[PDB]
């Protein structure tokens, strides 16, 4: 087993409006090796086969999948916007790519600024996002944005945005 | 705006 730099937690949020968000939010399991990650990924439903309104997230061990968390409070997210027609082609490969960027610590020195990632499966269009700790850190947010977009292999004409959680609750940067 | 991370709008 090949150890990861960090221990990660995979969360699932169920769309069931006959239950509270607490009851619909589930911590599936945690892992700190490549082998344990792959074992987990291959025993859970692909993002593309989730029922509408359902979410996955991966956060560093100790960070709650909530913007009100101390590590997310003053942070934000790089948002990837996928249309209906992209789900079969892009959603799973982009979500897998995102998870590998997290566990692989692919953002060099600014990897510590990474809190986690979220995928939203919605009828109107899906979303992936990488969550960072501080939206004030311009070098960190900009470096993460550039590396992430390159790793997804998105062209220039697809402009991705970074929004602070403060603004979302109520684009600071683009690449 | 009910989604993972922003549960205040899920009430
Ligand atoms: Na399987």
């Amino acid at each position: 087993k090949h150890p990861l730099q960090n221990r990660w937690a995979l969360w699932f949020f169920k769309n069931d409006k006959s239950k509270t968000w607490q009851a619909n939010l589930r911590l599936i399991s945690k892992f700190d090796t490549v082998e344990d990650f792959w074992a987990l990924y291959n025993h859970i439903q692909l993002s593309s086969n989730l029922m509408p309104g359902c979410d996955y997230s991966l956060f560093k061990d100790g960070i709650e999948p909530m913007w009100e968390d101390e590590k997310n409070k003053r942070g934000g997210r790089w948002l990837i916007t996928l249309n209906k027609q992209q789900r079969r082609s892009d959603l799973d490969r982009f979500w897998l790519e995102t998870l590998l960027c997290l566990i692989g610590e692919s953002f060099d020195d600014y990897s510590d600024d990474v809190c986690g990632a979220v995928v939203n499966v919605r009828a109107k269009g899906d979303k992936i996002a990488i969550w960072t700790t501080e939206c004030e850190n311009r070098e960190a947010v900009t470096h993460i944005g550039r590396v992430y977009k390159e790793r997804l292999g998105l062209p220039p004409k697809i402009v991705i945005g970074y929004q602070s959680h403060a603004d979302t609750a109520t684009n600071r940067f683009v690449v | 705006a009910c989604e993972m991370g922003f549960f205040q709008d899920c009430g």
